[PDB]
């Protein structure tokens, strides 16, 4: 081993240790909103169906408790 | 006995009551457990005068009333 190789390696290390990094927060901030609406939009179909069929409001809830001929 | 039940149509209930003098009224009352919210508790009626004239009326909104009666 010599000093030339070691110095060249040290210089190349510092050279590589200079890559810039741009922002990456707005991407996730927008992806979260693009998914929230896509997930909570389809409920309007069920709401309109329940309001136009015959049953009144209030009884319309969320979860997984089966269904019947009165509550949705 | 006309061949229709008082609740044949699930949208509402029908009621007839002809008086002895011929005058009477056939009414249809919308139910709250089947009809729409706007057409809930509304009543349509067809009346027969004593002389023998048929008129009709309703209690729904103007835009929802059919093209054959008033409000």
């Amino acid at each position: 081993f010599t000093l030339i190789e070691l110095m060249i390696v040290v210089a190349i290390i510092g050279i590589l240790a200079a890559i810039a990094i741009p922002q990456y927060q707005n991407y996730v901030a927008r992806s979260e909103g693009a998914s929230a609406l896509a997930t909570i939009n389809p409920l309007k179909t069920t709401v309109e169906e329940s309001l136009s069929r015959g049953i009144a409001g209030s009884k319309i809830k969320i979860g997984t408790t089966a269904s019947t001929a009165t509550e949705t | 006995y006309v061949g229709v039940e008082p609740d044949a149509n699930k949208l509402g209930v029908i009621a007839v009551a002809i008086e002895d003098s011929g005058a009477g009224d056939i009414t249809f009352t919308f139910q709250t457990g089947t009809s729409s919210p706007k057409n809930a508790t509304k009543v349509i009626t067809l009346n027969r005068t004593a002389d023998g004239v048929w008129a009709c009326k309703s209690t729904q909104d103007p835009m929802f009333t059919p093209k054959g009666c008033d409000n």
